């Protein structure tokens, strides 16, 4: 990934390093309903799930993610 | 009822109101004489001889 | 950048993706609970009042 | 069982005299759900913001 | 019922000493007659078996976060395996596996989270 | 103002007090009212019984 | 219940042991003269008039 990718083609979705600003914007948008990851059980404590089905995890890291989101970006060109 | 005082009054799978003041297509009555002494025979969930 | 309200469809399906993720388990559940117990409907009283 | 107040010692009562017209005004105030007229808080339990 | 109660701000008018949010569940407002003091529903940590077949090994799991407060063989919680239980970096939840995980590591393997790997020689890969 | 058997949709202020209420029976309005158990609904075409 | 010998007791929806230790809203007691004869007559829901 590099800072300049055209010429006077603006680009905003670079990464400001993983976490494009695009996909924080709609993530923000959205409502965080779920911030229970990493902080579920002392959040609990604060104010596991009720009683029975608890919420597993991804599986895929966001910062995982945004590597082959960033993986695309720099193939983009090459297939082109 | 006038005719004869009765001992006992039940009804089963249908209100004692109801059987007074109900339409019904078809009525069928049995009447006989059974003694005071033995009424626990004559039970739908009783088996008495 | 500027729209990713309600004017932009997909914005609202991510929206009814992730109401209908919560309806389904949290709310479902929860509601569903209760509704079939006669008496305290959770613990069930089983000695406190039966 | 009458107590406090001595009671059945009146030399006569009150003469009444009754006029319909006078009394007829017509004041309308209907129930307003809104403002909740007339509504009883329900005894069971206080509620929060729901 | 189980109550857990902390300092909060007074609501409700105060003439029925109960509050409840939809549901038989109870608010439990106000249930120091002087101040007021939300009340809180059971809390519990859940538990996932970790097993390999051929390795025979297994290892105990909890959700979101253990780190910051649960402990190895807790008084608090009553059950982990029904008669018996069964100190590592944070992450979904404190693994009774140890041996922690490097920061690179094949990434084939058992699903788990967004970053651990389950092997099999415990081991837990990234 | 007589006392009738309703079901109402009653609002709860973080002081307790009701300070909004819908009948739930006058018109078709408060019905929809009650089904989302909202007060405000989304704007669309509704069956009503 | 130690003051006075219970000829019939009957507990309905709720526990016979529990009714000495639940604690409730309100408690409501009712006394009336019952004949031993009618004992069985007398019912929450009863065939019988």
């Amino acid at each position: 990934i590099i800072p300049g990718f055209g010429g006077d083609f603006n680009l905003t979705l670079l990464e400001p390093v993983a976490r494009s600003a695009i996909e924080d914007l709609l993530f923000d948008k959205v409502t965080i309903a779920d911030p229970g990851y990493m902080q579920g059980y002392d959040d609990c404590m604060q104010q596991q799930y009720v009683a029975g089905y608890k919420v597993l995890p991804p599986l895929m890291d966001v910062n995982m993610e945004a590597a082959y989101t960033s993986s695309l970006l720099g193939s983009i060109a090459g297939v082109g | 009822l006038s005719l004869f005082s009765v001992n006992d009054f039940t009804c089963s799978q249908i209100s004692p109101a109801a059987i007074a003041s109900n339409c019904y297509s078809s009525l069928i009555l049995d009447y006989f004489s059974y003694p005071l002494s033995m009424k626990s025979d004559l039970s739908v969930s009783s088996a008495g001889p | 950048q500027t729209g990713f309200t309600t004017t932009n469809e997909a914005f609202q399906k991510v929206q009814d993706a992730v109401n209908n993720n919560a309806q389904a388990l949290s709310k479902l559940a929860s509601e569903l609970s209760n509704t079939f117990g006669a008496i305290s409907a959770s613990i069930g009283d089983i000695i406190q009042r039966l | 069982y009458v107590d406090v107040g001595p009671d059945s010692v009146k030399s006569a009562c009150i003469e009444v005299d009754i006029q319909q017209t006078f009394f007829d005004k017509t004041w309308p105030r209907p129930i307003d759900v809104s403002k909740a007229d007339g509504i009883i808080y329900p005894q069971g339990r206080t509620y929060s913001n729901i | 019922g189980r109550g857990v109660f902390q300092n909060c701000t007074a609501v409700g008018v105060r003439q029925q000493r109960f509050v409840y949010d939809a549901y038989q569940n109870l608010v439990g407002y106000y249930s120091d007659d002087g101040n007021y003091y939300c009340l809180r529903a059971c809390v519990s940590v859940p538990v996932s078996v970790i097993y390999d077949k051929e390795t025979k090994t297994h290892a105990t799991l909890f959700g979101s976060v253990a780190c910051e407060h649960i402990s190895s063989t807790m008084s608090q919680y009553s059950r982990s395996t029904r008669s018996m239980l069964k100190p590592v970096g944070c992450v979904l939840g404190l693994v009774n596996s140890s041996l922690f995980v490097e920061d690179c590591k094949l990434p084939l393997g058992q699903s788990l989270c967004a970053l651990p790997d389950t092997p099999s020689t415990m081991r837990l890969a990234s | 103002y007589k006392l009738q058997p309703l079901t109402f949709l009653l609002d709860f202020s973080v002081d307790g007090y009701i300070r909004r209420a819908i009948d739930c029976g006058f018109n078709d309005l408060s019905q929809l009212h009650c089904s989302y158990e909202s007060f405000d609904v989304e704007s669309g075409v509704y069956s009503v019984s």
